[PDB]
DNA sequence: CCACCACGCGGGCGGTAGCGTGCTTTTTTCGATCTTCC
DNA sequence: GGAAGATCGAAAAAAGCACGCTACCGCCCGCGTGGTGG
RNA sequence: UGGCGGUAGCGU
């Protein structure tokens, strides 16, 4: 849930991203990339 | 004796890495496909590499060592399975040479007669139908009112894809 | 006894072994191994006894 | 026409290589003998 | 007389390293790319 | 007025 990984305001226009948010972003980006690559019928080496 | 390898390059540095590897006198290959993109507000046709951040390089480790290719100012690393770097068979290279596709590209799909979600402006959070690109800055959708949908052209950045 | 234990019997084999130990996962080549050994110790660039 | 205020996709960082480096205890694995036989 | 169980030491990986409290510093994605104002 | 990382200090 978002409250367990909150983005505390930094009173400077930015927010402090927790490590969990960064890891979730990495996972989401990699999953989207894999889905796009398999949708395009990528070669065996790239898919692996 | 010459063999092919797969190379993972840094983000937004494929051209510089390719130029450097050409200066290393090695064979380079990267699929190229042109298509329409939003381009932060201008639905213009530009060429993007198919399978981005992937290059296929033909050379001989004896003539030029692997670590030289690894650190050629634009090469993130070698695509390796195990200790040794992976070797891509020539059949895959032959297939990629004649690889001439036609694709839609998912995130750049403001196609005519296509469902598009507007999350900004007076029609925020409303589903409409892109039907023709009006110029470049302001694409044209059948903006949905409570009664019906009406021809209207608004800024590209206002709406995303459903 | 250490020489008896040592399997390598030539300079090329020793260079290949030390290159493999130093940089695992890369193809052992004579040029790379000799360059690594020469630059590791007898080169002023990254080895410098004060 | 040049300095500087967003910005939105990647990932070790940086470099035509290498960086690491003054602990102890417990658990797991592995090559090497070995050894013991069927 | 060669193959399977023993074992045996030697090496490699994982986890832990007291409690409260106080003060200061630094940061809170970096970077190739882009548009805009002095 | 939220976190950490480093440093220094107090009581054991």
């Amino acid at each position: 849930p978002p409250d367990l990984r909150p983005l505390v305001p930094l009173d400077g226009g930015r927010f402090a991203t927790s490590d969990l948010n960064d890891l979730y972003r990495r996972v989401i980006n990699r999953n989207n990339r894999l889905k796009r690559l398999l949708d395009l019928a990528a070669p065996d080496i790239i898919v692996r | 004796m010459q063999s092919w390898y797969l190379l993972y390059c840094k983000r937004g540095q494929l051209q510089r890495a390719q130029e450097h590897l050409e200066r290393q006198a090695v064979n380079c290959l990267a699929p190229m496909i042109t298509l329409e993109k939003i381009v932060r507000g201008k639905r213009t046709a530009v060429s993007e590499p198919l399978f981005p951040n992937y290059l296929f390089v033909e050379f001989d480790p004896e003539v030029i060592h692997t670590t030289t290719i690894n650190a050629t100012r634009g090469v993130s690393h070698f695509v390796r399975f195990g200790a040794s770097p992976a070797i891509v068979p020539s059949a895959v290279i032959h297939q990629l040479s004649v690889y001439k596709p036609k694709d839609i590209v998912d995130p750049a799909t403001p196609y005519p007669g296509d469902k598009v979600i507007i999350t900004e402006g007076a029609f925020e959070g409303f589903q409409a139908i892109f039907t023709e690109p009006d110029g470049e800055a302001r694409s044209m959708l059948l903006l949905n009112l409570i009664n019906k949908e009406i021809k209207h052209s608004v800024k590209n950045t206002e709406f995303r894809k459903l | 006894e250490t020489l008896r234990v040592d399997p390598t019997n030539d300079r090329l084999s020793a260079l290949v072994e030390i290159y493999r130990m130093m940089r695992p996962g890369e193809p052992p080549t004579r040029e790379a191994a000799e360059s690594l050994f020469e630059n590791l110790f007898f080169s002023e660039d990254r080895y410098d006894l004060s």
